[PDB]
């Protein structure tokens, strides 16, 4: 499947398309003397080009009919590193940020400067729970099942309906 | 009529026109009109495709045995547990 | 090819609808 | 009398008469004390 | 009662004082007692010259009196100031203050009107008052 | 047609060139005055209440502020509403005039 | 008292031009107005109903009189695909003579209009070959607006003025219009189309003339009676067949052929006969369910209060809702407004994909026209239906009458619904813009192979199981072995996969990246406009904000500074905010569908392709680069005939940035100014022998929010109007 | 070091500041050694 | 006229009173708090609809409301 793709080495767009940047990048080079600031700048440029292209034809990413690569993200594993993989890794850290918040949050409620410490930061007791951050998965199912992670509806506010 | 119910079942006065009828009839029957109506979709569409010149008329009443054999068995349970 | 006469019964036509309007009209 | 007379006679009554009539009723209408 | 023929603070003119409505509807006047003579900001804008003793002024709304009111009490403490209003027959209203008290000040003899006998949530729905005249908050 | 859209031809085709900081920055500029228009055509009511169903799911899961969330004044939101229009608005016509020159002049 | 309006004695009694304005704008809004009962609303809506059938067909009247009489149909008829349809012709005493003569080059000798309605399509398709034919059906339908006025007047008459009971009929009402309105008018309508339609395609005269006479199939209705009805099959139309003639005619009335009629790019038309003929059948028979005279058949009543799931998680289900939606109008206007809105869209998409009408795929300015048409309306009916979703709320919602009913535990957890329609807004907003801004910064820097463009594969996977072999998934209709392809081979499926399969319509396009981003653009828009509705609708009656906002109605201005400051916290404001959502979002989906077909019309898909993916490719190959025949309508060198659409273009712009004035400026400014306007006119000599009889007050608050709406929505329609319509001019 | 100092550099904006400039510079110094990742390499 | 109506919540604090620019409330002797006073809304006919009042009130929620309605050129605050 995917018969309107196809691999980006064996694509002739995707091809064309180093021909044509490089080919642009080498006239630039021309205008500059061998050994200036300028000549080097642009020679750092066609190696960074040619590095970027090499390193997708080897890949397996596949190409459009445009020359471009094209990502897919309906789960199948030959694909996992073009969105699978990348998304557990927002996940893990996103998941991070939000539970050593929530943790801190909690620790200054049960303090006189639950307001102060706010726009104040206790850096100590911040770092105490950024480091603990590591297995908020874990931490988040135990407080979900002891039954410390919700108030009930019963306790939060709510508007005339 | 109230046909509003409370708990686990209704009350028979929601089959209508079928309220006193027995809930081995509606069983059996339901079983009946699933098997009959699955064959008529069957020798229909299945076996062999549709043709314009191989239209059953028995076989297109017979498919409605499929959907009505659905409503037969939720008024079965209706009246099994209704004790009827 | 639509002649003069027929456009003229449009319009007669179209009083029915007019007349009929402001009756509609006042009585809302 | 013909058709294509038609635009030319009543575009302006549409236009320039019907309009002004009707503001002129609806201004009337609006001011009335009764 | 009034007195038409009370003297007024000293001012040279303004476009902010009042037009035809005041004439052929209805007019405030404020009256009121200085000990000396004193510079006051008008509500329409200008200072004026307060004579001592009696004050009289007319303007075009009630709230313009009740500005130059509260501007009497707060920046001059003068609080003896009468406000009218008065019709172009020559019929004249006494408004404030209307019992010779400050509203502000509770006293006896005075009704409560438009008190409900209930807290606010608990008004009927709008749905309820469909086809009649009653209002909610009724 | 001889002004606007004959001049913005430079800044418009921009991209892939050393002015291509233009054609983004010309976009980007299109973009905060759009935003603007969120804080000047509408009122704080609004999203006073939109707050509070959001303040809901906060409550739910313990992680509620102290510092409790407020739309902002009705004065803020002129403010913040002419700001963004002045900027995008201002931004665009810098990053059009500047492609243009640099091209032509 | 100043009698106007006599509905409303607290507007009377108003001494400003305010009287005036709100007058005008709560007219039809009936349930407000002084002592009305609820037997005279019903009466008085039913006669307004009338009156707006009247005008339904007036207007097409005109449209048919117009054409026959300064059309070109008869000529158009011979060659539909170079021939330009008159809509009408112009008379105007401002125009010039360079003018006159951009406007007369449509064949015949006077300055006309194009037409893109695509109704000499539509007429064309159902039969009509003749100006007399057109005359004839402008007369009918004269004849039945005098009608509906007739019977709108007829019942406000004492001994005609139907009963509430009557109104309220719902298992009477639901019986007729399905098996009558709907099911009957199909049924007539696969009559017309098989007497008249069809032979006409077939170059055989059929009229009310001849029609007694002529049987639309040789063998008459004996196979009918016999049951013999495979031979109404035999013999199609072949895809030689030219339209219009016999070479190729078929002798078929019913068929299920599938796809296109070779030449006219359309569905067959004894495929629409059948279709027509066989929903006629269902619709007739759905109209038998509901109890009406004769006992047989169900209570719409007993069915409601029945269906709650014993598990209890609906709660009490569907108690209470009979009585709650049948006293309330709003809650019916509501359904009815939301599923028209759904159906006209459905019209949108399914008309330019799989067209009806002869030759009307080839006419590229008349299906951008029809589609950004039925959108834009679909877009309005949408933010209606939510409007008076909010207005039954505060007006009719009975809290008692609904407890624990699937309607009142939505209220319950309004926190949940608009919390997390926040969220999914929020999440569709950061991630397609990011990535949209990703691909213009990576592209802008020179280099598209950094760009992250997404395969929308769902969407591809659900092309491949209708039959569409592209993408090579082999599922169902793509593939030969499949039980799916096998049970349709001998019917409809050869026609369809044939469209599915060519590349040269819009039936089932081509997909890529560019094509995933601006559906989740789209996606944005849906969801965030249903937030400010949903949250309009459920806060109606109050919040923490305002805990007795149902007190104040559903439009008020606000509830002053205090509290922090309350402006726009009526449900109304809802409906105001939501507007700007709605255009927006078609905007979005106009652009796309536009662009998608320039490119695919123009031959070069892969500009679409190449450019969508990021946002200056929209800005530049879009809107920049198919401005410019619009923008020459008129310029220093002369005229042609774009001139007037130019001319409304600019108008566009110009309606749009007045409606800013009246959005971004609030009345207290205007209030004060007006108030030296007044002192200035009395002070002035000559002029002040002049009186108002209103007093001159700026507008309301909430007058200033609806007149920049409606000069914003305005503005933008004249806006996009032009441009669409003389893009695809200007190119093609 | 002086405790009214620390105190000040634990405000809600200096916090912020240096936080997000230590992160912004981690993606910037990642994307400068491992240029052009359009996805996991694996 | 504007409809201002008072709610048996009303703490006796005056704050609505002396807010008010047009003098349309008072103070009148009351039972129900501790203050032994009640806001009244007696001169509503000069109420300009400014929701001063309600601003100044302190109780949640409101003890003071004012519905605005049909409109006068006192109302609407006209000096012409
Ligand atoms: C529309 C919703 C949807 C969802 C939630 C998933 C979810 C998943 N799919 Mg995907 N998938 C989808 C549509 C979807 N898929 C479609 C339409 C196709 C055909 C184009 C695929 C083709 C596909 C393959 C080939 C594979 C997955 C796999 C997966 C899993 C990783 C995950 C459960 C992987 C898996 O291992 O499934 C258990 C896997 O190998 N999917
Ligand atoms: C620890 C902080 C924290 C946590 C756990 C959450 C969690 C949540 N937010 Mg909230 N939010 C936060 C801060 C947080 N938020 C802040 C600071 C704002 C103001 C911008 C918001 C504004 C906001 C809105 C408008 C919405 C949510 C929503 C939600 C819910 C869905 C996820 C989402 O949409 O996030 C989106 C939130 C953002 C994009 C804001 C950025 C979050 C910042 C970066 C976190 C700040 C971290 C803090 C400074 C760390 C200090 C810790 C240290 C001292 C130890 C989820 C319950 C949604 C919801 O209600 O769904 C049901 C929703 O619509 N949030
Ligand atoms: C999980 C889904 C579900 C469940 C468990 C129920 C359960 C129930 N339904 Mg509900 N119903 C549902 C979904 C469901 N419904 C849906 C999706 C609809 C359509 C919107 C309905 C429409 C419906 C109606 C109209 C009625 C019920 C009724 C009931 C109750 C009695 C059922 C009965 O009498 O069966 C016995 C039913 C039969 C033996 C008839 C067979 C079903 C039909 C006829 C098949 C269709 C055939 C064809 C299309 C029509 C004939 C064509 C031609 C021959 C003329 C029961 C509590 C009844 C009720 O509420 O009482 C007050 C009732 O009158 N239901
Ligand atoms: C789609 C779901 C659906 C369901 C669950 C039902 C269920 C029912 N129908 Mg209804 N009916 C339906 C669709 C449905 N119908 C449709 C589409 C039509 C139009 C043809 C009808 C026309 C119809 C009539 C005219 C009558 C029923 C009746 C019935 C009831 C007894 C039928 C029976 O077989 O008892 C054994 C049963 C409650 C009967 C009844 O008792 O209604 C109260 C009855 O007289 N049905
Ligand atoms: C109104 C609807 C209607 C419908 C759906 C039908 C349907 C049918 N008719 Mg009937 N028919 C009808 C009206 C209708 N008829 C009328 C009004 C008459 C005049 C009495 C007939 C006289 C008639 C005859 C003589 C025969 C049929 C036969 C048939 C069946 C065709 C079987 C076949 O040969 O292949 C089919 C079920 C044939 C049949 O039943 O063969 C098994 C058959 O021989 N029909
Ligand atoms: C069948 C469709 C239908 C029906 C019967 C109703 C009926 C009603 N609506 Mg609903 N509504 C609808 C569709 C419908 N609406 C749609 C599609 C929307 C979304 C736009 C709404 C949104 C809506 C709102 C927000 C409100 C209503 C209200 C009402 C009530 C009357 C208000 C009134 O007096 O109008 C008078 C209307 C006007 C005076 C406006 C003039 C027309 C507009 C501004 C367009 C101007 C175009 C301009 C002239 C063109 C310029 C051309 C250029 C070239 C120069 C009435 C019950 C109101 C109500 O009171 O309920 C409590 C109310 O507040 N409706
Ligand atoms: C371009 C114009 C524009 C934009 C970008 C927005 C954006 C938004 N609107 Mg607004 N809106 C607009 C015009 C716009 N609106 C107009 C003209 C109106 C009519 C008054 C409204 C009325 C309106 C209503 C009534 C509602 C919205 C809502 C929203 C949010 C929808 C969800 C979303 O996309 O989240 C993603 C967020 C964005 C796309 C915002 C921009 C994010 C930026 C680019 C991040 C930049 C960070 C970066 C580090 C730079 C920092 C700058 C530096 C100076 C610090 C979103 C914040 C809704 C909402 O709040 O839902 C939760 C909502 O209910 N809007
Ligand atoms: C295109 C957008 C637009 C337009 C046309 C207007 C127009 C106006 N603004 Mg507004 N304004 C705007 C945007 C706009 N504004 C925006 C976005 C804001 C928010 C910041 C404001 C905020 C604002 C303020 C604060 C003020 C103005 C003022 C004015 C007026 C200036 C005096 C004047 O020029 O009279 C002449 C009118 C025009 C030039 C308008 C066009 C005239 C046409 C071309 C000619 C007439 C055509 C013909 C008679 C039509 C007949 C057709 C009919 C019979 C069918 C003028 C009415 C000021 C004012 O009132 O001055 C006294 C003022 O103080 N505006
Ligand atoms: C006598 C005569 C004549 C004359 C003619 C003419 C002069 C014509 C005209 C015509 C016309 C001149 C027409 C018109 C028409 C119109 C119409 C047809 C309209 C309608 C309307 C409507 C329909 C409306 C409605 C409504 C509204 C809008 C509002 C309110 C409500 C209602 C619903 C009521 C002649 C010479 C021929 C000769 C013979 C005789
Ligand atoms: C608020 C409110 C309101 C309103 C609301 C609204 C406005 C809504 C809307 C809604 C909507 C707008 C909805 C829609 C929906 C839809 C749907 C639900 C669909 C479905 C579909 C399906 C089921 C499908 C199927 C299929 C087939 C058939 C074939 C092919 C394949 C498929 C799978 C596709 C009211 C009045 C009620 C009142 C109360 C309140
Ligand atoms: C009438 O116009 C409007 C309002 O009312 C007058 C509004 O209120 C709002 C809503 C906007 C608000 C409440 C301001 C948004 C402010 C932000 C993003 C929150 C600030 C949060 C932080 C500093 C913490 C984040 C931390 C880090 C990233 C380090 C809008 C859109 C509006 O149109």
């Amino acid at each position: 499947e995917f018969n309107n793709l196809i691999p980006c080495k064996e694509s002739k767009i995707f091809n064309k398309r180093l021909e044509s940047t490089i080919k642009k990048l080498e006239n630039k080079l021309s205008k500059y003397e061998v050994g200036s600031s300028s000549y080097l700048a642009i020679k750092n440029t066609i190696n960074k080009t040619n590095n970027r292209f090499h390193k997708y034809m080897e890949s397996g990413v596949l190409c459009g009919k445009d020359g471009l690569p094209h990502l897919i993200a309906d789960g199948r594993w030959s694909h996992a590193g073009e969105f699978v993989i990348p998304s557990l890794l927002f996940i893990y850290i996103s998941g991070w940020i939000g539970w050593v918040g929530r943790g801190y949050l909690s620790a200054i409620k049960n303090t006189n400067k639950a307001i102060e410490n706010e726009i104040i930061i206790d850096v100590p007791l911040a770092l105490k729970f950024m480091s603990s951050g590591f297995i908020w998965p874990l931490s988040a199912l135990r407080e979900y099942t002891k039954g410390d992670l919700l108030m009930k509806d019963s306790e939060v506010t709510i508007s005339p309906r | 009529k109230d046909t509003f119910w409370t708990g686990k079942v209704p009350p028979s006065t929601v089959l209508g026109i079928g309220e006193k009828v027995p809930s081995a009839a509606y069983i059996i029957s339901s079983v009946v009109c699933l098997l009959v109506g699955s064959y008529c979709v069957y020798e229909s569409n299945l076996l062999s495709p549709l043709t314009v010149t191989t239209i059953n008329p028995l076989y297109v009443l017979g498919s409605l045995l499929v959907p009505y054999s659905w409503g037969l068995h939720v008024a079965g349970w209706i009246q099994l547990k209704n004790g009827k | 090819m639509i002649n003069d006469s027929q456009i003229f019964i449009a319009l007669i036509l179209s009083l029915v609808p007019a007349v009929l309007a402001l009756k509609l009209a006042r009585e809302l | 009398m013909t058709a294509s007379y038609l635009p030319s006679i009543l575009v302006p009554i549409i236009g320039l008469v019907f309009p002004f009539i009707s503001m002129a009723l609806f201004f009337i209408y609006v001011e009335q004390e009764e | 009662t009034l007195n038409l023929k009370m003297p007024s603070p000293s001012f040279g003119g303004s476009t902010g004082g009042w037009l035809r409505s005041a004439e052929n509807e209805e007019k405030y006047a404020i009256t009121w007692i200085s000990k000396n003579e004193e510079v006051f900001e008008m509500p329409t804008a200008g200072a004026a010259l307060m004579r001592s003793g009696e004050n009289l002024l007319y303007f075009a709304r009630k709230e313009q009196c009740l500005s130059l009111g509260t501007q009497l009490k707060t920046q001059f403490k003068i609080d003896n100031y009468k406000i009218y209003r008065v019709f172009p027959n020559g019929e004249i209203q006494y408004l404030h203050p209307k019992d010779g008290v400050f509203p502000e000040k509770v006293n006896e003899g005075r009704k409560a009107i438009n008190t409900l006998t209930r807290s606010i949530g608990k008004n009927p729905d709008p749905v309820v008052v469909k086809f009649i005249n009653k209002q909610t908050f009724e | 047609r001889d002004f606007l859209w004959a001049q913005a031809s430079q800044v418009i085709q921009s991209y892939g060139s050393s002015s291509s900081a233009y054609g983004l920055m010309f976009l980007g500029a299109h973009f905060v005055w759009a935003f603007s228009l969120m804080f000047l055509f509408s009122g704080r009511g609004y999203w006073q209440e939109l707050i509070e169903s959001i303040v809901w799911a906060h409550n739910k899961l313990k992680v509620a502020p102290s510092i409790q969330p407020r739309a902002l004044s009705i004065t803020q939101g002129r403010a913040v509403g002419v700001a963004h229009y002045l900027l995008g608005g201002i931004a665009t016509t810098w990053a059009f005039f500047l492609a243009r020159i640099i091209a032509i002049g | 008292v100043t009698k106007f309006p006599k509905f409303s004695q607290a507007l009377a009694q108003d001494p400003t031009t305010r009287r005036i304005w709100y007058g005008i704008a709560t007219a039809h809004d009936f349930e407000s107005h002084d002592n009305i009962t609820e037997e005279n609303l019903y009466q008085r809506i039913f006669a307004s109903h009338f009156g707006h059938l009247a005008i339904i067909f007036l207007w097409t009247s005109g449209n048919l009189f117009h054409v026959a009489w300064q059309g070109n149909f008869e000529k158009w008829i011979l060659n539909p695909t170079k021939i330009k349809p008159i809509a009408h012709a112009i008379w105007d005493p401002h125009f010039g003579q360079a003018a006159l003569k951009a406007f007369s080059q449509t064949g015949v000798d006077y300055p006309t209009n194009i037409s893109y309605s695509g109704l000499y399509h539509w007429w064309y398709t159902i039969g009509i070959r003749t100006n007399n034919d057109l005359y004839l059906g402008a007369l009918f339908l004269l004849v039945i607006s005098g009608l509906f006025l007739f019977a709108g007047w007829l019942h406000l008459q004492p001994k005609f003025k139907p009963s509430l009971a009557w109104f309220k009929n719902n298992e009477s009402r639901l019986n007729h219009h399905l098996a009558g309105l709907f099911g009957v008018s199909s049924l007539a309508w696969a009559g017309h189309l098989v007497h008249v339609a069809i032979p006409e395609a077939r170059g055989q005269h059929v009229g009310w003339d001849n029609f007694l006479s002529t049987k639309p199939h040789p063998a008459g209705l004996e196979p009918f009676f016999k049951g013999q009805w495979s031979v109404y099959a035999d013999g199609p139309d072949s895809m030689n067949h030219v339209f219009n003639t016999s070479e190729g005619a078929g002798k078929a009335i019913l068929t299920f052929l599938g796809g296109f009629h070779p030449q006219t790019k359309s569905l067959w038309l004894t495929d629409i006969a059948h279709h027509h003929l066989a929903i006629a059948v269902i619709f007739i028979i759905a109209g038998h369910m509901y109890r009406t005279n004769w006992s047989i058949g169900h209570s719409l009543k007993e069915i409601l209060d029945a269906h709650r799931a014993p598990g209890g998680r609906l709660g009490d289900g569907h108690k209470g809702l009979f009585e709650t939606i049948n006293n309330s109008l709003h809650f019916q206007l509501g359904l009815a407004l939301a599923s028209l809105g759904v159906i006209t869209s459905l019209v949108a998409q399914h008309m330019y994909a799989m067209p009806s009408y002869v030759f009307i795929a080839n006419d590229f300015t008349t299906q951008a026209a029809l589609y950004t048409h039925h959108q834009y309306i679909a877009g309005f009916l949408m933010v209606g239906a939510f409007a008076h979703g909010a207005i039954f709320f505060i007006r009719d919602y009975n809290p008692e009458q609904n407890k624990n009913n699937v309607l009142a535990r939505m209220l319950e957890h309004k926190e949940a619904i608009i919390s997390h329609l926040s969220w999914v807004s929020l999440f569709l907003g950061f991630h397609t813009l990011g990535i949209y801004v990703h691909n213009d910064v990576v592209v802008a820097f020179g280099s598209p192979e950094k760009q992250i463009l997404i395969e929308p594969v769902f969407a591809q996977w659900i092309q491949a199981a209708s039959g569409k072999a592209l993408y090579g998934f082999n599922i169902l209709l793509s593939s030969s072995d499949s039980v799916a392809t096998r049970a349709g081979e001998s019917l409809w499926l050869p026609g369809w996969l044939k469209g599915v399969n060519d590349t040269n319509n819009s039936l089932f396009l081509d997909i890529g990246p560019g094509d995933f981003l601006v559906h989740h653009a789209i996606a944005l828009g849906l969801h965030t406009t249903t937030l400010i509705l949903v949250k309009g609708a459920l806060d109606a009656r109050g919040s923490k904000l305002m805990p007795d906002k149902k007190d104040f109605g559903y439009s008020f201005p606000c509830d002053g500074p205090g509290r922090g400051g309350t402006c726009d916290i009526s449900a109304w404001d809802a409906f105001y905010l939501a507007m700007f959502w709605m255009l927006n979002t078609l905007g979005w989906l106009t652009f796309y569908w536009h662009w998608k077909h320039l490119t695919l019309w123009g031959g070069n898909v892969n500009q679409f392709n190449e450019s969508s993916t990021y946002l200056m490719g929209w800005f530049r190959d879009y809107l920049w680069l198919n401005s410019s025949p619009l923008i020459n309508g008129y310029n220093p060198y002369g005229v042609n005939n774009l001139s007037v659409w130019a001319w409304m273009f600019l108008f566009g712009h110009l309606v749009w940035a007045t409606g800013f004035m009246f959005l971004i400026s609030w009345r207290g400014y205007w209030q004060e100014l007006i108030e030296t306007l007044a002192w200035a006119h009395e002070r002035t000599p000559l002029a002040n022998l002049i009186k108002w009889k209103d007093k001159p007050v700026a507008l309301s608050i909430v007058q200033a929010r609806l007149v920049g709406l409606a000069h914003f929505a305005v503005g933008y329609i004249l806006t996009y109007a032009p441009f669409v319509i003389a893009s695809t001019v200007g190119k093609f | 070091m002086n405790k009214d100092l620390l105190k000040y550099l634990s405000t809600a904006p200096v916090l912020g500041v240096i936080w997000i400039a230590i992160t912004a510079a981690i993606i910037v110094e990642f994307n400068r050694l491992y240029p052009d990742a359009l996805f996991f390499p694996l | 006229a504007h409809n201002v109506k008072i709610y048996d919540t009303c703490i006796g604090c005056t704050q609505c009173v002396r807010a008010c620019p047009c003098d349309v409330l008072e103070m009148v002797p009351w039972d129900g708090c501790k203050a032994l006073q009640i806001a009244s809304a007696p001169r509503t006919e000069d109420c300009v609809g400014c929701k001063r009042c309600e601003t100044a009130c302190p109780t949640d929620f409101l003890s003071i409301r004012v519905y605005l309605g049909a409109e006068t050129s006192r109302s609407m605050g006209l000096a012409y």
